[PDB]
């Protein structure tokens, strides 16, 4: 079986490179962040523009939804994160503490904590309610490219241009595991699988890898795309067939069969690097976003 | 700008 993603909508509005796209967990919305300092909200099924959320002083590298789709957190070059009430557009808290650009962010499943990664080489854990920095982890020796909580929020996985993937105990801040595969290319993205058993990691040597983190073993490799320069997001698509989805520096969206590792579809249309992709939580819909020469987001739909 | 939209060299 192979999917049949087809272009449905193109979303224009950002004035600079788009950096990250994410669907709300309730499937109603798409949030996008950009180097233009703005967050934009769009309808997930029709691509209709909803509103702009402003307040950061410099460009934004990431945005993430809370579990209940009520809040967003954004990470900016202004060295802050901001927690937003999506329905009102209000900035509830500004998270100050990183000493350099904030690159990545996520809520935990309970949505009471935020994790962030920065050019200052640290991973920070923040209290959502008070906006206070609870813990600072001296995590890496180069910028932190991604941070993500596991299924119950007990662990954090982080990646960095230093070539490492690390697993941290949320409660103690202890480094439980360092994962690396015999070459040291920058690790440009990492996330836990929906079931929490695996970690999907991207490296700047044109490779995605699926790790069993309990065993510290690489189980699957996905190749064929171009990724040597940018921190491109990758996803598990689970609504229909089980795929791995990623953007690429050759301007395409790549889709692989998770089990066989074969490329099953390539989505053509963007005119610059596809930096971010997201998979809709219930429908076979992919959102893709591109860099400065393109500035658009595309919504693609498949029958499987 | 935004750091994700830039190249970072070790």
């Amino acid at each position: 079986v192979k999917p049949n993603y087809a272009l449905k909508f193109t979303l224009a509005g950002h004035t600079k490179a788009v950096s990250s796209v994410k669907f709300s967990p309730n499937g109603e919305w798409l949030a996008s962040s950009s180097a233009d300092k703005l967050i934009k909200i769009w309808g997930a099924y029709d691509g209709k523009f909803e509103k702009t959320i402003s307040g950061h002083k410099l460009g934004i590298s990431d945005v993430a939804w809370s579990s209940d789709s009520n809040l967003l957190v954004s990470a900016s070059d202004d060295k802050t994160l901001k927690i937003w009430d999506v329905s009102s557009g209000k900035c509830l808290k500004t998270l100050k503490g990183h000493s350099n650009y904030v690159f990545c962010c996520n809520f935990n499943p309970q949505s009471n904590l935020i994790v962030s990664g920065s050019f200052d080489e640290s991973v920070r854990i923040w209290d959502v309610k008070t906006g206070k920095c609870l813990k600072t982890l001296p995590a890496h020796s180069d910028p932190v490219s991604a941070v993500h909580f596991n299924r119950d929020g007990s662990l954090i996985v982080s990646s960095s241009y230093d070539g490492l993937c690390r697993i941290w105990d949320t409660a103690s801040g202890q480094c439980l595991k360092t994962l690396i595969d015999d070459d040291n290319p920058p690790v440009s993205f990492v996330k836990f699988s929906p079931n929490g058993k695996y970690i999907l990691a991207a490296t700047l040597d044109n490779t995605l890898k699926l790790w069993d983190y309990s065993k510290g073993k690489c189980l699957k490799t996905y190749t064929g795309h171009k990724n040597e320069k940018y921190c491109i997001f990758a996803n598990f698509s689970v609504t229909g067939g089980k795929w791995i989805v990623s953007g690429s520096e050759d301007n395409l969206v790549y889709i692989w069969n998770l089990q066989t590792k074969e490329i099953v579809q390539k989505l053509q249309g963007h005119t610059d690097v596809v930096i971010s992709t997201a998979c809709h939580p219930t429908e076979n819909i992919i959102a893709s976003a591109a860099l400065e020469n393109d500035k658009t987001i595309k919504l693609w739909k498949s029958d499987c | 700008g935004a750091a994700r939209a830039e190249v970072y060299l070790r």
